[PDB]
């Protein structure tokens, strides 16, 4: 049996337990192709399972994404309850290695859930962007207001409803909302932001944006101050929303990739990748191994670009500012070497719908020897001239620490989760893309996730990157760069420049688009900067029915009040170089 | 042919007051001072441009400066977002005269891929833009190719040397295209290396 | 009647036959040579079935759906092995003589083969000989022929003749030298001749008066309009 | 503070002080650009062209497949029809401020006519200057792909190449060919 195919995962022991908990009749399971359980539980009991989940032998401890999904014109929907929206719920066991999907139908009329802010503290962020992109109002939420969207916004953008394109451009609005951000400052009342005692007569308050001059982009936060002390701080985002998901939705599946690239974009194929895997599942599709090795070796060539571009911002930020020209210099070397590859430096969109675009080309192996000679000596030098000094220790040990308890309860993933001394990386626990046939470490914290221990975390991660582009060298399987499947987009281009079939296949899957069969797909891969998910609903068309983008900043952002809270403002902005995020992967 | 702004007219250009506006825009475009402004990606290729390997400081444009006040040139270097529509716009009048504007990527020129509900399509929606860069993102040579192209129109501008005297009109040079420019050397490309190798 | 296909039940029209009953229950059988309004002939093959005897049985038969009806307590399969491989050979056997012409065919985009050919999976091409080809006909001015995308399905013929009444259309020739089109040069005489740019699967009559200023089926403006 | 902890650290400032002054005495990491001129990979993703078969034709048949296949939707060409019968781009119009260089096109096109070219000095003045028309993009020649030609294929007839001269293509017989 494939690991594409469509399961029940009745076997799964959760599934049992909520059956002897709650009753057969209590809930429905759902057979898709996302490889965890997914269960349609109805709304009222959906705080029980919650806790019933939360205190398990080997309990659910984080939850993943939550969010929602308009099945109004979802044409395909058997086995499925009756439903015109749907929230979605997933939650991750790590004692068990295990994920779960909770779903709960909602009429049209009856848009209300109720709120899990109370059993994971995530869920304040990630109902406040369901309640933004689909209008569910969620009852009990301390402050749900838009998070994505202006306050002043009609509609609600992800509806079916909701036309995608731009709208005509107007100065009059332009004008306006110069007005209200230059009457922002007047009428700021301390109680929409969900703070309180707003002006104990000494709490000032502080504007840190939204004009970032920084790689990780703009965005506000709204400092209350006792004196140097950050008495409470809530996070204005939304700036640099894109609206991709709804993008998802108006592009092919093919057509999509270049979307996938500027999600994280820093990242690249690594972006690219775990859309083309939930893709690939829904298309039924398994890549040789040639295409395996080449896109892991794609994977950790941006994963040392953004681990570079970051050890060399958070040194730039502690105060160095030398080390961040070199460290361009080793992304010019890799760029040397993904440019010749993918004829592309930043978003490849290299990927394919099984396999790549072309082959690696003649000489490829003499540009990665090249890098992977220059690369050590110049990543110990950054050590012993920056990371060893002792300002920057000062600067940054100690400074916005948190445990293994609210690392779980805030969904942060990465360096930030493995500094705790929690060993989740996906591509060990949830290999994918055939990693598990190369040999490299996953290094883990004492218990503490610093500034400092989150750095030196990402340097043995590029480390153990290096070493893993090593075996990519020495060990290239001959074959194929593409899947031999009819749905493999597009086909080889030889074939298609000199055989009919092929040609009608190539005509229909870049005009049309590759139809991909009625289901739902899941991947979660471990991106550069924590773990990335695309989840893909398809109702049978061309087109995606619902991309649903999980990325880690959003969470690591939202995380930040929990860990910043009584610290200093300098110490601000060195837990805001240390996160490792980009605005782009929180807004999406 | 130059285009007026308070109209297509012609040159107005003693021969002192000649080699005077000459020196201002000599010392004027080799002096370009951007504004730290990060919106998207496109930011990321403009300050590796800024790093060693490219070194924009060559040609006396790295200063960088954080305030609009400091700062000649705006980059806008990414997404124009309808949330920070507003923030540029306030942060392109805060700066002074006199002020120029690059367009840099597919989003600033145009809104790019991103026909979306939630971006502006182009940035000279709302403020004027003196070099457009297509690319997504530009290199960082593409960012330095359209300094130079703003150094090339900078250099034969026409401004009011003072405040207090003399014509107070602003006369921006009419360039050709470079698409035309280049149409000739362009055209003439016959064989390309294959894409088989490196 | 009630037939039980991949093992759910349905509930159809008895006087169908199994492919219109399929396809109005939204399966997707590959059919070539039938058409709604001009009736079954069995000529292309590709309609291909597993049908059983009875609910216990493991061997079938294939069938052609279009020729079979949709008698009460009928037991069929199309995603059988069998059945999916007899399908995508007749697809593979219609590609062997076609000609690479989908960039300058005007069905491109609007082609039933090329949906077909894509519907039963076939891309790969291990056919390495020669394609027959075919001199065009001038058939006035609204109807252009392009004998070599023919896949000898015989609804031009049957539509033209049988249905509209028309007499100066036909097949001539035989075994793979088929020629389907008119005995001389000429304007095709019926009223309906137009009606071939839709019946044929092809890009064998096209619309000439579109083919001069062409453009896409997915680049067109599209409204429900009375003529 | 302690003692040994100030002694420390001033030996760690000495010793980033002295490797950066060793960062001074190295060789130079530039690229003096333009003087130097930027080395490109053969299938680097910039200017976007339209080129020409071996016998001098342009290769773009106006199949609309890169108009399509563009995520952007920048590309904008209309088919017309020489008396022979071949397929060409009446018009054929790139926006290059909206186009995202993403070679999708140049995957789509079955005829390798369109091509992303070693170019990335597109810089303008004016955004009304970043419409490429045909005249800006058909170049002289084969571009990346040096032979192919999408006519010795295709079944339809053109000049200088009828029916049954096409590759793996047999002479049309007659149906009133006396061979049984
Ligand atoms: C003679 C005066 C009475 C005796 C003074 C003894 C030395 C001072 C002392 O008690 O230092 C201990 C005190 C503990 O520090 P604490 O206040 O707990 O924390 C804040 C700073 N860490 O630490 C401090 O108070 C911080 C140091 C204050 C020093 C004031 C001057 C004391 C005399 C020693 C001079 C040392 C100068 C620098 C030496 C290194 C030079 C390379
Ligand atoms: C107000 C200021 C008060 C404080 C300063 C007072 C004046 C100076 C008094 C003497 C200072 C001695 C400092 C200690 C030297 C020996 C220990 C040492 O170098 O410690 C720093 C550091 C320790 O290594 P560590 O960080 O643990 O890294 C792992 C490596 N095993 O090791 C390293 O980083 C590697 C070795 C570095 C050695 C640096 C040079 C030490 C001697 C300096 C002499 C004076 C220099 C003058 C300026 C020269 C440059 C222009
Ligand atoms: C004339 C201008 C001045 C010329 C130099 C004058 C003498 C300077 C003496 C002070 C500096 C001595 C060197 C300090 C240093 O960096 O020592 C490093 C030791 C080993 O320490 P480690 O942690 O291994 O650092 C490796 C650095 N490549
Ligand atoms: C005109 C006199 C200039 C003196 C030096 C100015 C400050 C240093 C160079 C400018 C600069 C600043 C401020 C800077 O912050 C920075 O980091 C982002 C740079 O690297 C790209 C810089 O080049
Ligand atoms: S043009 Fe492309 S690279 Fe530049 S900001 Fe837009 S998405 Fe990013
Ligand atoms: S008839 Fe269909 S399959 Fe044949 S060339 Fe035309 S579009 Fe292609
Ligand atoms: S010309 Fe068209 S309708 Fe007639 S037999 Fe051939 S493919 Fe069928
Ligand atoms: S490179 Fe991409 S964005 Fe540009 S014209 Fe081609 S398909 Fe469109
Ligand atoms: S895909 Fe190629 S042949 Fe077809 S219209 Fe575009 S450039 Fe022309
Ligand atoms: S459709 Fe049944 S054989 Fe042709």
């Amino acid at each position: 049996e494939p690991a594409w195919q469509t399961r029940d995962h009745l076997d799964d022991p959760v599934i049992g337990e909520l059956r002897n908990r709650f009753g057969p009749d209590a809930f429905t399971v759902q057979a898709t192709r996302t490889g965890v359980p997914v269960v349609w539980i109805k709304r009222e009991q959906l705080l029980e399972v919650g806790d019933f989940l939360k205190k398990l032998p080997k309990p659910y401890v984080m939850l993943f994404d939550l969010h929602g999904m308009d099945e109004r014109l979802r044409t395909h929907r058997e086995g499925l309850p009756a439903a015109d929206f749907s929230v979605f719920y997933h939650l991750i066991s790590i004692d068990r290695n295990r994920d779960i999907m909770l779903k709960v139908a909602l009429a049209e009329n009856d848009l209300h859930v109720p709120t899990f802010t109370k059993l994971f503290p995530n869920a304040n962020w990630y109902e406040r962007e369901t309640w933004d992109l689909f209008g569910i109002t969620f009852d009990g939420h301390p402050n749900l207001r838009r998070i994505m969207m202006p306050q002043t916004w009609k509609g609600h953008p992800l509806r079916k409803d909701y036309p995608a394109r731009a709208t005509e451009f107007s100065p009059f609005e332009l004008t306006k909302a110069k007005q209200d951000l230059e009457m922002e400052a007047l009428t700021f009342k301390p109680e929409e932001w969900g703070m309180k005692r707003g002006t104990n007569e000494d709490f000032m308050f502080l504007n840190l944006g939204p004009n970032h001059p920084s790689a990780h982009g703009a965005f506000r936060i709204v400092l209350q101050l006792d004196g140097e002390e950050i008495v409470d701080c809530v996070p204005d985002i939304g700036y640099h929303h894109r609206g991709a998901e709804k993008m998802g939705e108006r592009q092919s599946w093919h057509s999509y990739i270049p979307y996938t690239d500027r999600i994280e974009y820093l990242g690249g194929c690594v972006n690219e990748m775990p859309y083309v895997l939930a893709v690939e599942k829904l298309a039924g599709i398994t890549v040789p191994d040639r295409v395996n090795v080449i896109r892991v070796m794609l994977s950790e060539l941006f994963r040392i670009n953004s681990h570079l571009l970051y050890i060399s911002t958070f040194i730039q930020d502690v105060g160095a500012m030398t080390p961040v020209f070199f460290a361009f210099t080793d992304r010019q070397k890799i760029y040397d070497l993904v440019e010749a590859i993918t004829g592309f430096r930043m978003h490849p969109a290299w990927f394919r719908i099984g396999g790549v675009a072309h082959d690696l080309p003649r000489g490829w192996d003499r540009l990665l020897r090249e890098f992977l000679d220059w690369m050590p000596k110049r990543l110990a030098s950054y050590e012993k001239a920056a990371l060893q000094n002792t300002i920057l220790k000062g600067r940054s040990q100690g400074v916005a620490a948190y445990g293994a308890k609210e690392a779980l309860e805030w969904g942060t993933t990465g360096a930030g989760l493995r500094a705790t001394g929690i060993d989740f990386d996906v591509r060990k626990a949830r290999p994918y893309s055939g990693y598990e046939n190369f040999d490299f470490e996953i290094p883990v914290g004492g218990g503490v996730s610093d500034c400092y221990t989150r750095v030196m975390l990402k340097v043995e991660e590029l480390r153990q990157s290096l070493r893993i582009l090593e075996q990519c060298l020495n060990n290239m399987p001959e074959g194929p760069f593409k899947a031999d499947h009819p749905l493999t987009t597009p086909p080889p281009k030889e074939r298609t420049l000199q055989h009919i079939e092929t040609l009608i296949t190539h005509f229909l899957q870049v005009s049309w688009g590759p139809v991909m069969p009625a289901n739902e797909s899941f991947q979660m891969i471990e991106a550069t900067k924590g773990i990335n998910s695309y989840y893909l609903t398809s109702d049978g068309s061309t087109m995606s029915y619902r991309t649903r983008i999980r990325t880690p900043s959003y969470a690591h952002l939202q995380q930040i009040p929990a860990a910043i809270r009584g610290s200093l403002v300098s110490d601000l902005i060195v837990y805001l170089g240390s996160i490792d995020f980009v605005m782009s992967d929180v807004d999406r | 042919d130059y285009t007026l702004t308070r109209e297509i007219v012609t040159d107005p250009l003693n021969v002192f007051m000649g080699k005077l506006n000459d020196m201002v825009n000599w010392g004027r475009k080799n002096s370009i001072w951007p504004y730290n402004f990060g919106l998207s990606c496109c930011y990321v290729e403009m300050v590796t441009s800024f790093t060693a390997v490219h070194d924009v400081a060559r040609f006396g444009a790295e200063v960088l400066r954080a305030s609009p006040r400091q700062a000649d040139l705006m980059v806008v270097a990414g997404t124009c977002f309808t949330k920070m529509a507003p923030v540029i716009q306030r942060l392109y009048d805060q700066m002074l005269e006199p002020k120029w504007v690059i367009s840099m990527g597919a989003c600033a020129n145009s809104g790019g891929m991103y026909d979306i509900y939630s971006v502006v399509q182009g940035v000279d929606k709302f403020i004027p833009v003196d070099v457009y860069i297509p690319g997504c993102p530009p290199r960082p040579e593409a960012y330095m190719q359209a300094l130079m192209l703003l150094q090339e129109s900078i250099g034969k501008e026409r401004r009011p040397l003072s405040w207090v005297v003399g014509d107070q009109g602003v006369y921006r040079a009419n360039m050709q295209s470079e698409r035309e420019r280049k149409r000739g050397e362009r055209i003439a490309v016959t064989n390309l290396r294959t894409p088989d190798e490196i | 009647a009630t037939i039980h296909v991949d093992g759910k039940e349905y509930e159809v029209n008895g006087a169908d036959n199994l492919l219109e009953a399929c396809l109005s229950l939204g399966l997707d059988i590959p059919y070539f040579c039938w058409h709604p309004a001009l009736g079954s002939v069995g000529a292309c093959r590709q309609c291909a079935v597993k049908q059983y005897q009875n609910a216990e049985d493991t061997r079938g038969r294939l069938v052609m759906s279009c020729m079979t009806p949709a008698s009460d307590g009928t037991f069929i399969s199309i995603d059988d092995e069998e059945a999916k491989q007899f399908r995508e050979s007749v697809v593979e056997w219609l590609m062997t003589n076609h000609p690479h012409d989908c960039p300058v065919c005007e069905e491109g985009g609007n082609c039933h083969l090329q949906d077909m050919t894509v519907m039963t999976g076939h891309s790969f091409r291990r056919y390495r000989f020669t394609k027959r080809t075919h001199r065009n006909q001038d058939l006035g001015p609204f109807i252009s022929h392009e004998m070599n995308r023919c896949i000898a399905c015989y609804r031009c013929v049957r539509y033209y003749k049988d249905y509209a009444g028309g007499t100066d259309l036909g097949v001539y020739g035989a075994h793979d030298n088929v020629y389907f089109g008119r005995p001389e040069d000429g304007t095709l005489e019926s009223e309906f001749s137009g009606n071939l740019v839709e019946i044929c699967p092809t890009g064998v009559f096209t619309d000439k008066t579109h083919s001069e200023r062409y453009n896409r089926k997915w680049d067109m403006q599209f409204a429900p309009s009375i003529c | 503070m302690t003692l040994k902890e100030l002694l420390v650290g001033f030996g760690t400032q000495v010793r980033s002080i002295w490797m950066i002054g060793l960062h001074a005495f190295a060789k130079r990491e530039t690229r003096m650009y333009p003087e130097e001129p930027v080395y490109l990979p053969p299938r680097y993703r910039g200017r976007i062209v339209l080129t020409r078969d071996p016998d001098g034709e342009e290769r773009c048949v106006a199949c609309n497949l890169c108009a399509v296949a563009c995520p952007v939707g920048c590309i904008s060409l209309q088919k017309a029809e020489t008396k022979d019968g071949r397929w060409y781009p009446e018009f054929f119009r790139i926006n290059f401020s909206r186009c995202i260089f993403c070679g999708l096109c140049e995957e789509a096109c079955p005829t390798t006519a369109i091509q992303l070219t070693p170019d990335f000095e597109m810089g303008e003045y004016k955004r009304q200057d970043l419409v490429y028309e045909k005249e800006d993009l058909l170049i002289s020649g084969p571009g990346k792909y040096p032979e192919y030609n999408f006519y010795r294929m295709a079944g339809m007839a053109i000049d200088g190449k009828d029916k049954g001269e096409a590759e793996n293509e047999a002479k049309p017989i007659d149906v009133k060919s006396l061979l049984p």
